[PDB]
């Protein structure tokens, strides 16, 4: 569905509509078809990589490269997202304040193992961004650890106590975890104190339905699987 | 039709400084204010001694400074007053992230755009004069629109610099052409014509070219690419000459006598240097990759690959002539600047030739009549420099007991050296590697003396 | 110093014919004899109607033919009599074996060398004027040495042609330069000076360049490569223009106003054609590969790759605009010659655009005001031509019910067509694909009429 989301952005199609149309086929079913910045967790990548190695060890390179595609697509999905952000900010993010909302690999947990937020953050750190990270459940020291190898984290990473402190004078808001609370934020307040043009990058489709609202406010809002 | 009375240029570099001094010099009725965040430059510009050296510049500045030409650190006020704002800040190549080593960093330009819109009201023409990547003017417009105000009308133009550092004044007063790009709309056209009017004070209207803003930005990159391509093309030929017995100076001459080709930029060498050619070609190449144009990117990448090949090929000739071992061998490096008659070493081929030889463990003795000692050490650092690099006060101290003399910069003085004296105190067999064709005509002399002399584009 | 009284040129082609007619015309005291194995050409040259058409040529021939200018099939006798022998036979690209499709076939040149040495005695200067691969003069010398005789002294020179077919006479009487290469030895120098003397009758000594023989051979290939490179460079830019909104004609102008770059050979198009550019670049590329110079080979290969990319890109725009299906769609092809004002189709881009469209099953209707019908059929053959190709007597017959009009040759008449009439009888949506920027200025007109008009180097 993530590969399809890339096709949607390029065609004018919509990944959520496509996911629904696909998922209404009884034979395919409707679970695990929600496009996103990329899957995380301590299981999916670990077990697919083990499956691929198994194939290589057994002289089955056609099978190995088939399954390797699942991981490559997931890495491409994350890179693609990060690059959209970077390009929208004129391919320069040096010293630009950027709010990162959500660090856990999924909502309603403190677990950050293989979280896409880690990789999006690191891409932005390689651009010299000033990231302000907020997550309501993830322990502060865990975020610092997940972004280290050091001095780069010292220079570029601030961990915000609340979302609004992270969006104060920020160029862009990046949502990486589908926390329900992010839907309920005072986006009117946020926009007033953001630098213009102010961007929202929705990586979890949580703000679907709120687009016209955010657009009339003054936001430029972009998301997974929706053409700009 | 709007008239420009006050001009503010952001950046007291080699671009904004001379250009505005000349504008002030040919337009006494216009008040030009050059600003920069660097207090050092500003106070130096208002000082009897100028922070940059250009022939004829000192006279121009002293003629206008106090009447219509002013240098200040007060950027906010200069913006508020100005009718025209030149954005003249540099765009360094990205040293990290997407486009590392190739893409231009727009950080300073964006900073100017936000600073301008902050401190300005009413009608103002904003012009990018520094070399920018294509569609940078879109970036500026996007900042202006999002940060709009009632009664705010900022028009964005492109007016690239075409002055060679060293002959800035001559290039400004008698340019081949002035280029001005603007949006092809009534508003954009009025702004273009206002900028033309400034130049019409001393530039004939025949030599003023108006285009849309993207053609202007791209023209600056392409022009430098075409120039560089000419050099790499003659260099590729020089390699063929060495392999066939042809002579590149003879070939360049025959080629350049074709009116359609012309005879400029056809002098083969160890490789082009400078802060413009490689930088702008790499930026052009990155642009193509970003726009899904891989055939075009790889076309232009050849200009750079050839230039790198030329340098590596040269170093390899030296190393092979010394039996592929250079450990602790004394080697004279004459000339470190990227070209003659300057102290500038940015992208100098001497840096790359020196570094290749350092990877062989050579004992380099470097001499340049103009380049400051501390600069050479800086350009060769990342320990290794301490062991392998000696900086000579005179050429003869560099050729004392050396196995080979390598000429990397076409300084006129190298032609006049006492090569009889040099040869007497060199180790045998004694080599001269001419990387600039400067000792052409002296071949029979140097050979009867006892030198083994090799050069670019001539069969050994 | 030896004087040349009798000249024999082997080959009555567009090179040997005009050059010798002019030589005879500016040197009445010299007897010039043009020979060729083709009895057709020879009898045609002595006929009131000449086998080739050049402006001003007919007058030159009739002025000299019978006094000092003679055309004969008697090659052996013309060799025996002559003091100077021009070798002017063509060197076709190899169609098989080592270097297939790139290397030059020296078969005719070697045949001349063996024929010359056979029918000659004493002192004779042998000059290669046709375009040859580098070190071909080594091949000639090697034949002469192995087939030596007492009192045989054949000196080998290089004197390449630089005349553009169409303006041969003007190029000969007022050349940018005359190039003469000879061995750098006393014997070779005397022979060079003898050939100079011939040209000094009407060419200023400033415009006569003397080099060694390998520099001369290489100069001819490199000159054409540099010209072609200029075209491919502007074409690569045109692709960037389409992707950025810049305009290639604006960019070319801004670039060409730089004195160092010049404004010739900067007109973007669907691709360069002709029997010289691709042929000589491919030969240059093969030379480099043979000499173990892969970096240089791949540098110059880019000139050809870009040109092929330009053509393919163009065809693809057409096909995609027609929804990637062209089966049985009528498509007008206006212009088949490789350039305007000629019937020559050698390496014409129209051939490649037509062939790409034929691979889509298109119904092409081709019109060219000068190119003979039978030539177009020949250029599109290997059945397929019968099904897909119609040759129109007039442009309107080609645009009758067509989905798109494709302009591949910059004929002046295409600018003047009744596009209102054409549009009425075209299928909608009606496209014009301008591959030569000829309808520039007519854009707003054609759009209000109803055309969708696309062209090289302009964003859609």
């Amino acid at each position: 569905i993530n590969s399809i989301s890339a096709l949607c952005e390029a065609t004018g199609a919509d990944v959520e509509e496509v996911a629904t149309a696909i998922g209404m086929d009884q034979r395919i079913g409707n679970k695990f078809l929600k496009a996103s910045v990329g899957f995380g967790g301590s299981c999916f990548q670990k077990d697919v990589l083990n499956l691929v190695y198994l194939c290589e060890a057994l002289n089955l390179p056609e099978v190995a490269r088939y399954w390797q595609q699942v991981i490559d697509m997931n890495d491409y999905q994350r890179r693609r997202f990060a690059s959209r952000i970077i390009d929208s900010l004129f391919n320069t993010v040096t010293d630009k304040k950027i709010a990162i909302l959500g660090f856990a690999f999924k909502k309603d947990t403190g677990d950050t193992r293989e979280s896409s937020s880690i990789y999006i953050s690191k891409y932005l750190m390689d651009e010299g961004a000033h990231l302000h990270i907020y997550d309501p459940k993830v322990p502060r020291e865990q975020i610092v650890v997940d972004l280290s190898h050091d001095d780069q984290v010292s220079r570029l990473v601030t961990i915000s106590k609340d979302p609004y402190e992270a969006c104060d004078g920020a160029h862009a808001v990046v949502i990486c975890t589908e926390w329900d609370m992010f839907k309920e934020l005072d986006y009117e307040r946020i926009h007033k104190k953001m630098l213009k043009p102010a961007f929202i990058f929705d990586g979890r489709r949580v703000l679907d339905g709120l687009h016209n609202e955010l657009q009339t406010i003054g936001f430029q809002i972009e998301t997974i699987g929706k053409k700009v | 039709m709007f008239e420009i009375k006050k001009i503010c240029c952001i950046g007291a570099g080699y671009v904004g400084g001379p250009t505005c001094s000349v504008i002030a010099h040919m337009c006494p009725e216009i008040r030009v204010t050059v600003v920069d965040v660097n207090e050092s430059r500003i106070n130096a510009w208002n000082s009897p001694t100028l922070p940059i050296y250009e022939p004829g510049l000192k006279e121009v500045v002293e003629s206008c400074r106090g009447k219509n030409l002013f240098f200040s650190t007060n950027i906010d006020d200069a913006i508020k007053e100005a009718d025209l704002v030149f954005i003249s800040v540099n765009t360094p190549t990205k040293t990290y992230g997407m486009g590392k080593g190739r893409a231009a960093d727009l950080k300073y330009i964006e900073a100017c755009a936000r600073r301008i819109v902050q401190n300005s009201n009413g009608y103002k023409i904003v012009t990018e004069k520094s070399t920018v990547p294509v569609r940078a003017a879109e970036s500026i417009r996007r900042i202006f629109d999002a940060n709009t105000k009632p009664n705010l009308n900022l028009q964005v133009l492109s007016n690239p610099e075409f002055l060679a550092e060293g002959t800035a004044i001559k290039d400004l007063k008698n340019p081949d052409r002035v280029l001005i790009g603007g949006d092809e709309t009534p508003e954009g056209q009025r702004a273009v014509q206002a900028l033309c009017a400034v130049y019409e004070h001393w530039v004939p209207r025949e030599k003023i070219l108006t285009t849309n803003t993207w053609s202007s930005e791209l023209s600056k990159l392409a022009a430098n690419a075409f120039l560089a391509q000419r050099i790499s093309s003659i260099n590729s030929i020089s390699a063929l000459c060495e392999a066939t017995g042809a002579d590149v100076e003879e070939v360049a001459t025959a080629i350049g006598m074709d009116q359609r080709i012309g005879n400029k930029f056809l002098k083969a060498s160890v490789g082009f240097g400078g802060s413009c050619f490689q930088k702008d070609v790499l930026n052009l190449v990155y642009l193509c990759e970003a726009l899904n144009l891989p055939e075009v990117a790889r076309y232009w990448q050849q200009v750079i690959d050839m230039n790198d090949y030329q340098r590596r090929r040269f170093a390899s000739r030296i190393i092979d002539s010394l039996f592929n071992t250079v450990t602790d061998k004394k080697i004279a490096i004459l000339g470190f600047a990227f070209k003659k008659d300057t102290g500038d070493t940015r992208e100098s081929s001497s840096i790359y030739i020196s570094k290749y030889l350092m990877d062989e463990g050579a004992h380099l003795h470097i001499y340049d009549p103009k380049v400051p000692r501390e600069q050479i050490v800086v350009d060769l650092s990342h320990d290794q420099v301490s062991r392998l690099v000696t900086i000579s006060k005179d050429p003869y101290e560099a050729c004392d007991g050396a196995h080979a003399v390598v000429i990397c910069t076409e300084w006129d003085m190298f032609k006049e050296l006492d090569y009889e004296r040099i040869h007497k105190k060199m180790l045998k067999p004694a080599f001269i590697f001419d990387g600039r064709r400067v000792l052409d005509g002296l071949h029979n002399e140097l050979q009867t003396i006892g030198f083994q002399i090799e050069t670019i584009g001539k069969k050994v």
